[PDB]
């Protein structure tokens, strides 16, 4: 697990991977953890499996009752703010919860909210959660260009995952990039990590420390 | 064992002398009447006599 | 694992399953578990796989010593009586439930003992998980005074007891006949129940299927002299 | 948190060609003080079914009544499911389990376990389990607790299978459960010399003797039993 | 598991079941609880079952030597030896003996250790954990100085109530008998009380 | 956590005809962040080859152990030692230390000198010889392992058929488990030859 | 004290193919090492050509396919019998489970079906809730023996092209509803001979454009 | 705990330690040395459990000198990783053990190579070409895995290892002052004074 | 304590034993541990206290509604009003309640219940602190349906070996008569039951 | 973390909180602030424990709030914390608490007077020339009770915070990068930003 975000000039990259483990013991490798809450909100799966899957599609719920009574697309301020109220009330029954809701409207631009059990909301520019959250920010925060194109945006949301994948044990499977735009998500398809990995080491040259 | 590298050929040699300079030394017990040449290889200085 | 050891009025016959676990996990299909303090007392065991290997191998050890330091036979009693008191004072932190068996000049014994040092006595006395099961066959068929011909029927159906519904228990069925003033005979895999069927298609693969990243040749072989 | 107070235990049970057998110890023990003797807990339902249950004696009395009241629940109206259109082993079965897995739920079940066992109105054995986690199964031979792997076995030789129903007739079957109740009155240290034997036959209805001694016990290989040395 | 041992005219009377329960499952069912310490003095067993036998060994290790160099040990010696081993690995080794024997010169006498382990004569013992359902039973109908038929007659019919009230006691009742006429074991199978 | 499963490790064996294999992961771990993709787990004196699984430093100590006790075996008899005779000495390191044990799982695999016959044993914590002539497999993949090596191997397999099987067995339990992978090496034992063929393989 | 879960053991296998559906399942119920039955279905037709098993702790597992049909009923009556979808199955099954997450149920669940298009479609769900679409999922406690064998002779993984040494993958082919019996009969195999809750007998339902075949073979008897 | 990387570049370990320490609640100086000089080419850092390291520190360091005024010639990077290995290993097994990781870099002169090395509180000994203990690993292994090369410069390396503190810097929610570098190369055991 | 009830052929006799004891200390050596519940059907508590007494008043408040709508209640119906009240707070409360009434119809009975509440018909029965070790000695000398003053002495022995063994049981032995004539009272001081 | 501090002058309430947020083993925001309006002459910075800062900033915001529309009074920075220690007081009792320490910080327009009032989790206020919270509160107190004067100038509080800010940086063991100051004036509430 090890999932990140970061707002440029065209939107936020989302980036997830694939790898759900039951421990020792990996579960499956294609597990999306990409959520399409309607068609201008993705939300990240972390933590709780389950509990992000299920209160997710319940927030597609809110964001339809949303969107009816004012006839206007929602805030995704607003979007984060009803999620946040849900989990507060379950703490102390001990669900656990790490997501990311992604958004771009017209009217606020990018903004990403970080929605978690504790009730704790925290807007911001890049996060990475999981358990190899730790990985994935060297790579991307030495790199980071607000100023940054769409091509080169997508390489860099990739090979932060691949660094996070490498050593951590949870983390494979295969990796799905998005693209949220204004007008919607677009889908950059599915790489597997473990043919990405090659690719990546004779063009770019790094990682002199692994075998080949 | 400890070091992961052969033994050279002069510590092995001090430490054959040091236990039969021991019963001379002390105890009572008669010494062994024994004389080696070593024979032996070492990265260090090669062969030794 | 089912492990019965039943006397008769000629000898003794003691038997048990080749199935040898490690946790769920089925270690061995096949393996002893039968072993051979003496070439006239034989013990099987249960409890902790490890420690039924070890303490057999080492009251082994002493016997074989003491039958050769008094140039007699080495009696069931002597063995047992080792055992027994060596078990004592860990006070029950080696795992070994044992089955012991086996013939001397002064007649037919089969005992069993516990991991601390408990001891009992029958005719017919089972050890192991599968003891439950074992136990019940044979107390409906037994009776005093059985040949050796009903014996060893009656050790088989009794492990074969074992294996349908225990599941610790499973695979072959392995015998040992003694009597006494007879040689003491190995049966190694007498029974044989679940017999593996034909796999559905092999799995056998063309030359190349997987990726070599590099070979080497790397020497067994000491230096040399040309 | 719940505990058994008193205890009854074993209740064996096996299929036969016509028909099934039931039979259980009664005997209520109290861990190590042997309490009570004489205690029925083959509690005839109908006339096509015994019910035989076992663990805590508290939580048998209290599914005792219950078994009553469902037979005088199907009496009120219906003057044609006199014994005709009645209960069947199968409804008196499902009633029973979803009380308990009802209780599972809440954390305080009925500890105990039941074996149903009747010839249903199509003419078809049945021959199940509840237990007090709510586990059903199904199964040709059957005991509870401790002749799970003591009694079970034994009666394992005989009705093997689904391909053997039609081979173990009713002299080969009181024979087997005889034998096991021995082994039990052997091996177990809750069994009491006392046991019920009913025969569900259904061209003979449910006969239904009570008092059984276990007979035929060997303890004569006792006295060449001396010390260890 | 019930022991007892009594004291009559001719010496005393030892008796014992031979059901050793662990747990729900009966591991021995013909347990044979009276051992043979010297041979003239034979005890009972009960408690931790390999703590016992362990101990046993050893009493006999030390009466076996006691005989061979300084003479013939009495039921007061061996009961002896048998606390001190209790007394002083009194935390773990846990230990009922009843120590019953036939001297040629004091006749017969019980000891009862529990499992501090501290002697006391008595002229019965009981001891075990299947004799607490007959404690009321033995007080009332027992006189101390019975005949020999009379004796028999009064463990059999304890040990068939210990059978009936506690599960832990079972199978055949086992008397070993110490006079001065010897050492004559008897054997009483179930229908034989079950009778009564 | 587990103390046998804080840094995993695999190690597969397989017999065949007139040959053997064994091969093992080359992943050190400290939990979850990878350490190292270039430790060995297999080691061999003489023409034996011990593999060894389980924490990471015992499997280390132990190989400096048997170094020792193989040196003074071929000194004093004046040959290098028999696998069969071998595992007897792995047995008995192991249970010296019965209380507070190695916490190791070691596979012997070799072929006998002095009969041909391809012969291979395993341990546990405490050891237990487990006898085979199939295959035994030990460490942290291991439930994986016994399932996926019985259903492709067919008793008895040529020197090279034997190098696909094992190949396999090793790549794909180590891709459905965490603490395994990450690059492997397979070796290919006959008579006289050994060859030691890195594998390319999922790093990811 | 009352611990309410317990274990019946048991091994369940879904295989999504392309023009039928495989959900299969051993028959052996278990409580420790005694076998309590030979023989107990654990995959349940629904109807609509869905078949679900609820593997695991039988009285949990039991309950939660009573509760599944019961809503399989009760949308056939309010929706002038309407033909269930496995996609709305699917997330009917997620309510079921998730709305017990302060006393959660412990069964591991599988469905299996055809989708719309005319393939084969399997959702594996865990006891908490969350769900995702599978061409594989084993389940159960021979799980770990039985999926990697099946990831290897379907999806073809880390298998290259012979002699080419890395540079191409192995091309994945489509599999016959004959072939994929042969699969799934001889993994039982293999998971008999190494596996202790496995045996007696398997199941197989095999869900295509016509109807729901049983087919029933017996494995190692222990 | 505390800071602790090495690389280990074509001609030099470049080896580095936090200057801070915090014991009780409050940093109590701010400028301590972790490392000892074993031999002349031969450097040891470590942090770990306040107080065994300071004594596993100085035990071995007594001991690889006393080897080195035997025979005037210094051990090797590999054999001082290796006794270095045995220790740690006795001490777990022992009633108290040392709970105190620690890099080992050297340059050996026999083989006329640069050489860095990983022992962990356990006893695992791994040859590396650039290693990290504790919580500090994470952020930095990942970052290393982009930039590294193997035949770099000293100087290239240093501004490599300037990057790496300061990622730490800000992600890490642990303060350490920057380090302390200390270079190990052919003609010394060098330091650095910029961060 | 030690509280008995035991049958003959007039009526049941019912008995008890007057020591309470918190820890070693007794509470009050004179309690009246034998309770009127209905006229005619009498109770035995053993166990806690408080328990017992909470649980005797509310079947007294349930047979004085019982007796002034429905008529007179037999030992039966009083029997289940207790069992009930002991299963549905068998893990708040214990209990030990053993029943004894006359019916007219049925002449004396005798139930018991233990504490998770079960109704067992006997025709003697035991419960309390001290019935462990009268067992065996009840089951020998129990007849039926023998004469009023053989039954006045076998309680009179049974208690009277309670109160040897058992620390927590002694006093007074209480009797109560429950015959078609009547209640009697009976009680014995130490000195006449100490012989006997 | 949960440094959260005041300074009394007399003519202004100068509270600064903390830019960092931890949580987990990283920092995810070291650019963030914790402080709300009540009013728009009462301020009230917020620190302690995880998730119950935003939800019990907001609850009280939007109480306040509606008071202050309803009858376009501001409320006494007195009247404020008095409701603020009421709820905190309640839920101890009550089956879910709230761990959070408060200042609030205003500048009450009856009396034209500066009044600080420090609000534990236990729900006391107690009216202080200067306060703080949390074992970051030691460091900070001594510094305040030498070199403090009750005739203060707003600029002479700045350069006071500057001390205490010094002081931080050097003892705390860990990272909370630097402050942003807020100023309770008597013209609104006007953010600085300290150097």
């Amino acid at each position: 697990t090890t999932t990140l975000a970061f707002r440029f000039q065209g939107g936020i990259i989302v980036a997830v991977d694939s790898r759900a483990t039951a421990g020792n013991w990996v579960a499956s490798q294609t597990v999306k953890k990409v959520i399409e809450i309607n068609p201008f909100l993705l939300g990240t799966m972390a933590g709780g499996a389950a509990d992000c899957q299920f209160w997710e599609t319940w927030l597609g719920s809110q964001c339809r009752l949303h969107e009816l009574r004012e006839k206007e697309r929602i805030s995704v301020a607003a979007a984060s703010k009803i999620l946040s109220n849900l989990v507060y009330q379950y703490k102390g029954a001990g669900l656990s919860m790490g997501t990311m809701i992604c958004g771009y409207t017209r009217k606020e631009g990018p903004t990403i909210y970080y929605v978690d059990s504790d009730g704790t909301r925290l807007k911001g520019d890049i996060f990475c959660v999981g358990s190899g959250q730790t990985f994935a920010y060297g790579v991307l925060d030495s790199n980071y260009k607000w100023d940054l194109s769409v091509e080169d945006a997508l390489y860099l949301g990739k090979r932060s995952i691949l660094a996070a994948a490498h050593r951590d044990a949870y983390s494979g499977g295969s990796v799905n990039l998005y693209h949220v735009t204004e007008d919607g998500w677009i889908y950059h398809g599915n790489h597997d990590v473990g043919e990405l990995f090659w690719k990546v080491k004779e063009e770019e040259g790094s990682f002199n420390n692994v075998i080949g | 064992k400890t070091y992961n590298e052969d033994i050279p050929v002069e510590i092995l040699v001090r430490r054959l002398s040091d236990i039969k300079q021991g019963y001379t030394q002390h105890g009572g017990l008669r010494p062994f009447g024994v004389s080696f040449i070593y024979a032996g290889y070492d990265d260090r200085y090669g062969y030794q006599l | 694992t089912t492990i019965v050891g039943v006397k008769f009025n000629n000898g003794v016959v003691i038997a048990a399953d080749t199935r040898s676990t490690q946790g769920p996990i089925v270690a061995d299909k096949n393996c002893a578990k039968l072993h051979r303090i003496s070439p006239k007392i034989w013990c099987a065991g249960a409890g902790t796989a490890a420690d039924t290997e070890a303490v057999t191998q080492l009251i082994g050890s002493n016997i074989e010593l003491h039958s050769l330091y008094t140039s007699r036979e080495p009696r069931v009693v002597s063995a047992l009586q080792m055992l027994k008191q060596h078990l004592f004072k860990y006070q029950g932190h080696i795992g070994a439930y044992l089955i012991v068996a086996g013939v001397d000049p002064t007649g037919s014994h089969l005992f069993s003992i516990h991991a601390h040092g408990s001891t009992d006595v029958g005719y017919y006395l089972s050890l192991g998980s599968g003891s439950l099961a074992a136990m019940a066959v044979l107390e409906s068929h037994w009776k005093q005074d059985l040949t050796k011909e009903e014996a060893i029927k009656l050790a088989s159906d009794a492990i074969q007891a074992g294996i349908w519904n225990d599941l610790g228990s499973g695979s072959n069925v392995d015998v040992c006949v003694m009597e006494i003033g007879k040689d003491a005979e190995y049966l190694r895999n007498y029974l044989t129940p679940n017999v593996r069927e034909e796999k559905q298609k092999s799995y056998k693969f063309p030359r190349g299927t997987t990726a070599v990243l590099k070979e080497s040749i790397v020497n067994i072989c000491d230096i040399q002299e040309e | 948190t719940q505990q058994p107070i008193v205890t009854g235990t074993s209740v064996i049970s096996m299929k036969y060609d016509n028909g099934v057998i039931i039979a259980a110890d009664n005997l209520g023990s109290y861990g190590s003080l042997l309490r009570f003797n004489g205690v029925e807990r083959l509690i005839p339902v109908g006339d096509n079914t015994v019910v035989g249950i076992s663990g805590d004696i508290s939580d048998m009395q209290h599914i005792e009544r219950l078994l009553k009241d469902l037979v005088t629940e199907n009496a009120y109206d219906n003057p044609l499911a006199d014994a005709e259109e009645a209960l069947e082993p199968s409804y008196i079965f499902e009633y029973l389990a979803t009380v308990m897995y009802q209780r599972r739920s809440k954390m305080n079940p009925l500890w105990n376990a039941i074996i149903v066992a009747g010839v249903q109105s199509n003419g078809d054995q049945f021959l199940r389990y509840v237990n007090l986690l709510g586990v059903t199964y199904s199964s040709p031979t059957l005991a509870t607790g401790f002749g799970a792997h003591m009694a079970n076995p034994l009666l394992r030789k005989v009705v093997d299978r689904e391909s053997d129903i039609p081979k173990t007739t009713v002299q080969v079957a009181e024979e087997a459960i005889v034998n096991a109740m021995r082994v039990l009155y052997y091996r177990d240290a809750r069994s009491s010399r006392n046991f019920s034997l009913a025969i569900i036959d259904k061209n003979t209805g449910l006969t239904f003797k009570k008092n059984l001694q276990v007979e035929n016990m060997k303890w004569d290989f006792a006295k060449d039993i001396k010390g260890y040395g | 598991t019930s022991i007892m041992a009594v004291t009559f005219k001719d010496g005393v009377i030892l008796g014992a079941d031979s059901r050793t329960t662990t747990g729900a499952y009966i591991a021995n069912r013909v347990t044979d609880k009276l051992t043979r310490v010297h041979d003239k003095i034979w005890c009972c067993r009960s408690g931790s079952a390999a703590d016992t036998q362990a101990i046993a060994d050893i009493v006999q290790y030390h009466l076996e030597l006691y005989t061979s160099q300084y003479g013939t040990p009495s039921t007061e010696t061996a009961a002896s030896v048998f606390k001190e081993l209790c007394y002083e690995n009194k935390d773990n080794l846990t230990a009922g003996i009843i120590v019953a024997g036939y001297d040629d010169k004091n006749k017969g006498e019980v000891y009862t250790i529990p499992l501090g382990g501290s002697v006391h004569k008595l002229p019965y013992a009981i001891a075990g954990s299947g004799s607490t359902f007959i404690y009321g039973y033995c007080d009332k109908n027992f006189r101390e100085n019975m005949s020999k038929e009379e004796t028999v007659d009064f463990i059999k019919h304890s040990l068939s109530q210990a059978i009936k009230w506690d599960g832990s006691s079972g199978g055949v009742i086992r008397m070993v008998v110490l006079t001065a006429a010897g050492v004559e074991r008897l054997i009483f199978y179930p229908d034989e009380y079950e009778q009564l | 956590s587990d103390p046998s499963s804080i840094n995993g490790g695999i190690v597969v064996a397989m017999t065949g005809k007139d040959c053997v294999a064994i091969a093992c992961d080359l992943r050190l771990g400290s939990q979850s962040l990878g350490v190292s993709n270039k430790f060995e787990k297999i080691f061999h004196y003489g023409h034996v080859f011990l593999g060894i699984t389980g924490l990471a430093t015992d499997v280390t100590t132990l190989n400096e152990m048997f170094r020792y006790k193989t040196n003074l075996y071929k000194l004093k008899e004046e040959r290098a030692i028999e696998p069969e005779t071998f595992t007897q000495l792995v047995s008995s390191s192991l249970y010296e230390r019965r209380f507070g044990p190695y916490f190791v799982g070691p596979v012997v695999a070799g072929i006998n000198s002095k009969s041909g016959k391809p012969f291979i044993a395993g341990f546990d914590l405490i050891g237990c010889i487990d006898e085979a002539k199939d295959f035994i497999v030990s460490g942290t993949a291991s439930d994986q392992l016994f399932g996926m090596c019985e259903s492709l191997y067919e008793p008895n397999l040529e020197p090279e058929d034997l190098f696909e099987t094992i190949s396999q067995a090793l790549l794909n339990a180590a891709d459905r488990d965490a603490l395994s992978g990450w690059g492997a090496v397979v070796y290919i034992i006959k008579k006289d030859e050994v060859v030691k063929r890195y594998l390319k393989m999922r790093q990811d | 004290q009352f611990n309410p879960y317990g274990d019946n053991g048991g091994t369940i296998l879904g295989i999504a193919g392309e023009d039928f559906a495989v959900l299969a399942g051993d028959t052996r119920n278990i409580t420790d090492y005694s076998i309590n039955s030979r023989y107990e279905p654990k995959v349940f037709d629904c109807g609509d050509n869905i078949v679900m098993s609820a593997n695991g702790f039988a009285a949990d597992g039991d309950a939660l396919v009573k509760r599944f049909k019961n809503s399989v009923k009760w949308y056939h009556f309010d929706h002038n019998d309407k033909k269930l979808s496995i996609n709305s199955a699917a997330r009917n099954i997620q309510h079921l489970l998730y709305g017990k997450r302060f006393f959660p149920y412990y069964v591991h669940t599988i469905i299996a079906g055809l989708d719309e298009d005319g393939k084969g479609a399997v959702y594996s769900f865990d006891p908490v809730g969350s769900y995702e679409r599978e061409q594989c999922r084993a389940g159960g406690a021979a799980a770990s023996l039985i999926m990697p064998f099946l990831d290897n002779q379907v999806n073809f993984k880390n298998q290259y092209e012979p002699g080419t040494n890395g540079k191409v993958k192995k091309p994945l082919k489509y599999l016959s509803v004959e072939e994929v019996i042969k699969l799934v009969r001889d993994s039982f195999t293999s998971a008999t001979e190494r596996h202790i809750q496995v045996g007696d007998g398997l199941e197989i339902l095999i869900v295509t454009k016509d109807g729901v075949r049983k087919e029933f073979y017996e494995l190692k008897r222990d | 705990m505390d800071i602790i990387l090495g690389i280990r570049v074509q001609d030099s370990v470049i080896l580095a330690s936090s200057k801070a320490v915090t014991r009780g609640i409050s940093v109590l100086k701010d400028s301590d040395d972790k490392t000892r000089q074993l031999s002349p080419h031969t450097l040891m850092s470590f942090a770990g459990e306040a107080g065994d390291t300071v004594q596993f520190a100085e035990y071995i360091q007594a001991n690889i000198q006393l080897y080195s005024i035997r025979e005037d010639y210094e051990l090797s990077p590999q054999a001082v990783s290796s006794f270095v290995r045995q220790e740690l290993a006795k001490s777990i097994r022992s009633r108290r053990p040392y709970q105190v990781n620690v890099l080992i870099g050297g340059y050996d002169k026999k083989k006329n190579k640069p050489e860095l090395y990983q022992i962990d509180y356990l006893g695992t000994k791994v040859e590396l070409p650039y290693g990290a203990h504790g919580y500090s690993g994470f952020y930095t292994f990942s970052l290393l895995d982009h930039h590294y090369r193997p035949d770099m410069t000293t100087e290239e390396g240093l501004d490599l290892l300037k990057l790496c503190v300061q990622e730490l810097e800000k992600r890490m929610p642990m303060d350490f002052k920057g380090v302390i570098v200390k270079i190990v190369d052919k003609d010394g055991i060098r330091q650095v004074d910029d961060f």
